[PDB]
């Protein structure tokens, strides 16, 4: 399999989308006009992998393959007069008009709809010009209902279209103790039966812990979404590392479907990422991938507020990049399994998919997470997961017992017996997610 | 949408009027001769949210002035900032309302509501980007009450789903300017609720105090009060006009400021309040703002909120201002003070981190919440609204026009149940 097209809806999404095609360049060599700067290895720009991200150039002004969603032109203007202008296609910025506003009702709706036709045959038109296209890509926000719900019906769009390529998505959730929105909990919860029947493999990122990690291990006194979203970027770029570059151990990005989903559904990976390491200590940090495994397996670094130790271990995934030697990898995991921690469930009885990319990491000039020869990429599907829905569903109940904000949504284009429904989904993968480990 | 037009009405319309686009031609830089002086994208991008680019590259607001007393306007198009407005947008006509409801709009006032809908309408088409109506009045004055209100429906039957933003000021209940002000208070509410979407409190006895306590000002002027509302004006608004982390819209505060239909009455708040000579000794920074925003002192409705219970609170912070600095101090307050937070919404805190910042300052923020307190305000209009015509006095007057007193009696059953609903739901 070839290619891979990048799918970004609302502020959010594209605020992260805007870091990986940063970062993106970054690796490959590619200067902010793209042209070239040069393109230039094996395989920086290509040869192989590009063209996977970038778009050939019969003049080499390499162009990315990603869409750009938003009802409101404000988000969009920014990147229009950003300095990676000239690293999208004009028509690829597909700017709104008339907000959703906060949102659902409209975003997976009312208003989203009025733009689908757009978008959808701007991804046609590129899904064209693409040879293979293994999947797609979005990122974007489960907070504000453009991302959540436009998003939403996107995806659910691209699954009836195709059906059959890999639907990646990177969605962002409320943080269990405090949160910008209101009505969150509606935007979130009525979408997450969508996600379920429509994503193959879904990353689940908490800010709340991203801005821990940025507070403690980058030593950050003032934390900013641009910060956070390089960390994010980086962590998205390694899934991916072994589809465009050289490795020891190769990863395909259908292998976690194979690797990491043993059912239908729970499809929901959580991630971690180290060395996490501020400038100022990378001269005191020096470590083998033995360390390094053990910081993806330490709570403080999984970017997602819930309690790995509490949960037990399903299929995972340690992705490495740069220098490392697969014979110590094994033994790292060996003595990871030792630890007893996640308990090993029968039903895998070990599943540690090894991926091994010869490309070292790199950081932006954005960010102050010291570059390093190495680095780990963690997904699990680990147990604890199931606490992050139910502190959500609560919140949901609260105000759906009481309605209130319900009238914001049902007054323009729904019904309360769909937020009935979407509860009973959540409430029911809580029930089925648990029950696949709590049998042993 | 970013066009919004300014509809201005009443005699205290025109006077909020004048120091609104006073401020808002500040931060991008206006001269009030139409000149261009932003620096530059930041202030050239977003100049259509309120101006047009006419011929000569001359900017213009779009406001319509309606006033039933000519002699106010000669006050405003004669001195400093006049060329802005454009004159067809004048609407002004003898004699007046007469300090009551129902003349100024019932019979008299119904002249001039033919002329100020042409003009709306033409402006409307010409405007590819309608969003709502910023209407400013008070809601005991004459033409702002009676010919204020009458517009909020007019304007909703052309334009019902486009929203409608008010900034009401309300009575005071110790200090009136006239005896016949809470009357007024009863019939304004008894059409408000029923067209408009939101409604901001402001209360100028409220604003004495903070003048007097906070900006140590001895002898306040309404030349003075009109830069505090024009503050909260400018700021739900930002968002809108410049990029920011997290930008707001009019239509969010809806869907999360208020919680069910019948509670569109809001309590502004202003920070930091700026004290004349004592600026310099103070650190500009989001931990200070958070108590000041919710201050019981600085509230402009202004009942207290503490013995009240809030509902859902929003902060609009300005200038350098991160995202943690507004996520951690706001949640403190969910803790040390959740018995003032209802339990059921759950989380009682939203942020809006802008880009640029007020001129003067580095930093700023506003506070708007929905407390079960506004009540209160509710029956001191109430009270006097039955006790003082219980016998039958100054009536005449209204029911001269035409109304009966079965119409009267209809409005204060309405604010008697707006009273129960902050209860059940319970306080
Ligand atoms: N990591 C990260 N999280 C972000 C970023 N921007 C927003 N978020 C989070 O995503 C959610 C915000 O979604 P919004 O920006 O309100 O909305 P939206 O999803 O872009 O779509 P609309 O509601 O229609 O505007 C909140 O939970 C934020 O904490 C960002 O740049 N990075
Ligand atoms: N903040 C503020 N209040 C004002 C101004 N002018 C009048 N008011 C208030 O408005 C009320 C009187 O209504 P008024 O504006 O005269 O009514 P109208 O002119 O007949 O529509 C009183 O409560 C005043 O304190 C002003 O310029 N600023
Ligand atoms: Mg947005």
């Amino acid at each position: 399999m070839r290619e891979v097209i990048s799918i970004n809806v609302g502020q959010a999404g594209c605020q992260i989308g805007n870091a990986c095609w940063e970062l993106y360049s970054l690796e490959h060599g590619i200067k902010p006009d793209g042209h070239l700067e040069d393109g230039l290895s094996k395989p920086k720009g290509g040869e192989e992998g590009f063209s996977t991200f970038f778009h050939e150039t019969g003049y080499g002004k390499f162009v990315p393959r990603a869409i750009y969603v938003d009802l409101e032109p404000n988000v969009i203007d920014e990147v229009r007069n950003g300095p990676y202008k000239d690293l999208f296609h004009p028509e690829q910025l597909i700017s709104g008009k008339e907000d959703a506003a906060n949102n659902y009702a409209r975003g997976h709706y009312t208003v989203g709809r009025e733009i689908l036709g757009d978008v959808l045959d701007r991804i046609r038109k590129l899904a064209d010009q693409c040879d293979g296209l293994q999947g797609f890509l979005f990122t974007h926000s489960l907070g504000g209902g453009t991302g959540s719900g436009l998003g939403s019906l996107l995806l659910e769009e691209l699954s009836a279209e195709y059906g059959k390529k890999s639907k990646l998505e990177f969605a962002v959730y409320p943080a269990p103790q405090v949160s910008t929105s209101v009505v969150e909990p509606y935007n979130t919860v009525l979408t997450t039966h969508t996600t379920l029947e429509h994503a193959d493999c879904t990353f689940m990122v908490d800010n709340e812990a991203i801005y821990d990690m940025c507070k403690r291990n980058l030593d950050i006194p003032r934390p900013s979404f641009a910060n956070l979203n390089n960390l994010i970027a980086q962590v998205v770029s390694s899934v991916t590392a072994s589809l465009r570059f050289d490795g020891s151990l190769n990863v395909d990005l259908n292998e976690f479907q194979t690797n990491l989903v043993p059912y239908p559904r729970i499809h929901f990976p959580l991630v971690s990422y180290s060395p996490v390491l501020s400038k100022s200590k990378a001269f005191h940090e020096s470590n083998s991938v033995s360390e390094i495994t053990n910081a993806c397996f330490e709570p403080g670094n999984q970017m997602v507020k819930c309690d790995p130790r509490d949960g037990k271990y399903m299929a995972t995934c340690l992705l490495y990049r740069g220098d490392v030697v697969t014979r110590d990898v094994q033994r790292a995991v060996e003595q990871v399994k030792n630890k007893k921690t996640v308990q090993l469930v029968d039903w895998c009885p070990t599943g540690f998919k090894i991926g091994i990319c010869y490309e070292p990491p790199t950081a932006t000039p954005n960010s102050q997470l010291a570059t390093v020869d190495r680095a780990v990429c963690m997904l699990s599907n680990t147990t604890s997961i199931a606490e992050a829905w139910k502190r959500i569903d609560r919140k949901f109940d609260l105000m759906y017992a009481k309605r209130a904000f319900v009238h914001w949504y049902v007054g323009e284009g729904m019904e309360e017996g769909e937020f009935t429904e979407a509860r009973e989904d959540l409430a029911a993968l809580e029930r089925d997610y648990i029950e696949v480990g709590a049998d042993s | 949408m970013r066009e919004i037009i300014h509809i201005s009405t009443g005699q205290c319309g025109n006077q909020i009027g004048a120091a609104f686009w006073e401020t808002i031609c500040g931060e991008h830089g206006l001269d009030f001769n139409g000149t261009y002086h932003g620096h530059d994208d930041i202030q050239k991008e977003r100049l259509n949210v309120y101006f047009n680019e006419a011929s000569s590259g001359k900017w213009v607001p779009r406001s319509i002035n309606v006033d039933l007393e000519p002699g106010t306007i000669d006050a405003v198009r004669n001195s400093a900032i006049g060329n802005l407005f454009r004159p067809d947008n004048y609407i002004f006509g003898q004699s007046s309302a007469g300090n009551v409801w129902a003349k100024g709009h019932y019979t008299e006032g119904a002249e001039l509501v033919d002329s100020v809908m042409d003009v709306i309408r033409r402006e409307a088409e010409g405007c590819d980007s309608l969003q709502g109506f910023q209407i400013t009045h008070s809601l005991g004055g004459g033409t702002g009450s009676g010919m204020g209100t009458l517009l909020i429906s007019k304007i909703r039957e052309e334009f019902p789903d486009r929203m409608m933003a008010t900034f009401s000021v309300l009575p005071s209940p110790k200090t009136s300017d006239t005896v016949v002000e809470p009357y007024n208070a009863t019939l304004s509410v008894h059409q408000l609720v029923e067209h408009s979407d939101e409604t901001f409190c402001i209360d100028n006895e409220a604003l004495y105090d903070i003048c007097q306590r906070t900006l140590k000002l001895n002898q306040p002027s309404y030349g003075d009060l009109n830069n505090l509302v024009s503050s909260v004006m400018s700021g739900v608004t930002t968002s809108l006009r410049y990029p920011g982390q997290l930008n707001s819209d009019l239509r969010k505060l809806a869907v999360n400021l208020v919680p069910f239909p019948r509670l569109h009455f809001f309590m502004v708040g202003y920070a930091p309040l700026t004290a004349i000579g004592s600026q310099s000794f103070r650190s500009l920074t989001v931990p200070e703002l958070t108590q000041q925003m919710f201050d019981a002192k600085n509230m402009m409705a202004a009942a207290d909120p503490r013995n009240g219970r809030y509902l859902t609170v929003a902060a609009f912070f300005r200038g350098k201002v991160s995202v943690k600095e507004v996520e951690d101090e706001m949640h403190k307050v969910q803790s040390k003070n959740s018995d003032y937070f209802v339990e059921w919404i759950p989380n009682n805190v939203q942020t809006a981190v802008c880009s640029v910042a007020p001129q003067g300052l580095d930093m700023a923020a506003t506070f708007i919440a929905n407390s079960t307190s506004i009540q209160e305000l509710f029956k001191r209009v109430g009270d006097q609204f039955s006790a003082m015509f219980k016998r039958k006095a100054f009536l005449h007057w209204y029911t001269s026009e035409g109304m009966d007193e079965l119409e009267f009696s209809e409005a204060e059953s309405n604010m008697n149940d707006l009273v129960s609903e902050y209860q059940q739901y319970q306080e």
